[PDB]
């Protein structure tokens, strides 16, 4: 995630209003096609967001570079159980550690 | 020949060791923590979506003049998303799952109409339940 | 007469007046997220049979979750003689800058080392933002701080909960080669020139690498 | 200089920081899925009797069970001072998108890990859809990702839950 | 007592968040005659909030946490209708329930 | 912003008339000028550390 400052344009809505488009967006597909819809351009501004790309790897050379994707945000959801840090080292815990001791002496007794 | 027996130690310490994985193998008292990290995990899910939504779905503005959808199309033939910078008009929130509007405008009715005491509006909520 | 060594004599002196607890809450919170057996001084002399039987761990569980199901947060009302709708205002815009995960995050992370450790710690910080902000172009937000118990120091001479009359606080962050850069790069700093600072942790556990680099913000 | 290296050199430290903790999750994943006598370092020297009496499986499986009867979804709700209908149109889009089979088995199995190892996770991908689009011609779905311990390896430099 | 300390905790953060937004935010000031917001900007086109003196005219309690103002008037208005007779403000309370 | 041999931003002044940190505490007093906090997990160090030991 890399967050910037781009272009963005402030046009006049032919219907009401004005909106506020980003200069990347439309920057070579409908630029001039605004003009002709009957969006007229008032100002111009920099606007702060933030922009995802997604690059192929192994580990010998990259194959896709700097693709970039859809949202302002990496598009991983983790979910975590306890969780914390205990010195800048993360650590989760589920259910299942702390019964592993127990776990292995019954089996052990029992065998 | 005496007949095979468990020693003392070998009983003691299985009954320990599965007494000690009962007492400790216990989350929480219920897992409220587990559903509220779930919960905090599908508000960051929510934000991720509405942030792609904005990117290259179509998202009417609503006028109070209606649904104003604006779009163009370039001389390729593709069409390219208008989306103004009013697009964070809504936050976040955990709910129960419900597959379709539908079901959460029906949810919602009847919720409505178990505090509803039988006067006038419970037969508005009745009428609005069979609406829908 | 220098500054450096005005603002390091005090950091000194709130470091050294506070040793015994801070050691002792990071005992606790290794003892209660690591391993019982905090053996490290000797370890590697003979391998025999160390089992961990935990039965602190639930309760704490159980406190964790008890405190997670009843929320508090702040409530701004009007004073004795004010118009009824002066509070409108402010508590509109603490709602808008502090509904996001950072701040829950936050304040369940203070919880959490509040019931295990006894000390926790978050932060408040104003960024700019251009696409939802609060008012003027700005938000507030607010950060979460891990293992307060040795990362935040604060002025020996408070003698209150909140720490209010605090006069100075020292800061100390941990952070990795990329983070440093990224910080560097945020302060406008110099990347080149790596920092150092006194490090709060202490390598204890076969950790493979804890690299880290140390900077302090101290405010007053 | 190198795009390459410096991409390396973020992965290696990121991977070499969370060693521990993502060898004690696969550990924790190993023990409660596939055999409590790992043993694996050293097993084939003699055959003896090793027998698995599982005492903390059923604990999991209710937990997991309990989990499942409280399903939990997004739900937008209006800004304050917004127009009452600003998040309708969203809920909708969100509801039309997320109601097929993966994005439920996704959460499900983030939900399962997270009981068992501790972490779990699941990732947004958007595709181009013509013949059922939820708008655009596109399509936004939520895809699963197992054994998120090891799979996903997150910026070391991160001290939040959801890492924003 | 530590729910009460977290208490205390949220009240100093309180007391801070105000300080802070009345450094860098914009309070409007009610006139009883609406909010005045009453700014200017330099000629290096950046813009100074203007805050009078008049700004600490709220305190701190602590209150259970509401994702929005709506939330938290939807949860008075429900609180004051758990409490009221079936009579005539039951049903200026309902409706307004159904207002929010 | 300082390190532990030079001063790298001096003075710079920030929103607010409070330190922008938050402390909770749990036990929280002072014995001789000193203070000390606790949690919940202190004073079960001693017998937890003999169950260990015991058990194993």
């Amino acid at each position: 995630v890399v967050e910037k400052k781009e272009t963005a344009f402030i046009y006049q809505d032919p219907v009401t209003g004005e909106p506020v488009s980003y200069f990347k967006r439309d920057i070579k597909d409908v630029i001039d096609d605004l003009a002709d819809s009957g969006f007229i351009k008032i100002a111009e501004r920099q606007i702060k967001r933030r922009r995802v790309y997604k690059s192929i790897i192994t580990c010998t050379a990259v194959l896709k570079d700097k693709q970039l994707i859809a949202g302002e945000h990496i598009p991983i959801v983790p979910v975590f159980g306890e969780w914390g840090f205990v010195e800048d080292k993360e650590v989760y815990e589920g259910v299942v550690r702390l019964t592993k001791d127990g776990q292995r002496l019954r089996n052990m007794i029992m065998s | 020949y005496e007949n095979p027996e468990v020693p003392q130690a070998n009983a003691y310490m299985l009954e320990a060791a599965t007494s000690a994985v009962k007492e400790v193998a216990t989350l929480g008292v219920e897992t409220y923590v587990f559903q509220d990290n779930l919960a905090t995990a599908m508000r960051r899910d929510g934000e991720i979506y509405q942030s792609i939504v904005n990117d290259i779905y179509d998202v009417p503005r609503n006028v109070t003049i209606l649904m104003a959808e604006v779009v163009d199309l370039a001389t390729g033939e593709k069409q390219v998303l208008n989306d103004i910078r009013g697009r964070y008009e809504c936050y976040t929130d955990v709910g129960p799952s419900f597959q379709s509007m539908k079901q959460q405008n029906r949810a919602e009715i009847l919720e409505l109409l178990g505090k509803t005491p039988q006067g006038t509006p419970e037969y508005q909520l009745l009428l609005l339940q069979y609406f829908t | 007469e220098n500054r450096l060594e005005s603002i390091l004599s005090r950091f000194d002196a709130d470091w050294t007046a506070s040793d015994e607890a801070r050691r002792e809450a990071k005992n606790d919170l290794f003892f209660s997220r690591v391993s019982q057996w905090d053996d490290w001084l000797s370890q590697y002399t003979t391998l025999q049979y160390r089992g961990q039987f935990d039965v602190v761990r639930p309760v704490v569980r159980k406190l964790v979750s008890e405190m997670r199901q009843n929320p508090i947060d702040v409530l701004y009302r009007p004073k004795d003689g004010a118009r009824p709708d002066a509070a409108d205002v402010l508590m509109g815009m603490y709602r808008t800058d502090m509904r996001h995960n950072t701040a829950k995050i936050a304040v369940n992370i203070a919880v959490r080392e509040q019931i295990e450790a006894g000390v926790g710690a978050w932060r408040l910080v104003t960024d700019y933002e251009d696409q939802s902000p609060t008012s003027n172009n700005q938000v507030i937000r607010r950060e979460p701080i891990h293992s307060a118990c040795s990362h935040v120091i604060w002025d020996s001479n408070s003698k209150l909960m909140d720490k209010s009359d605090a006069r100075h606080c020292t800061v100390i962050h941990s952070m990795s080669q990329n983070g440093w850069e990224d910080f560097a790069e945020k302060y406008d700093l110099d990347a080149d020139d790596i920092p150092s600072f006194q490090n709060p942790n202490d390598w204890v556990f076969p950790w493979l690498t804890q690299d880290t680099i140390q900077i302090a913000e101290f405010y007053e």
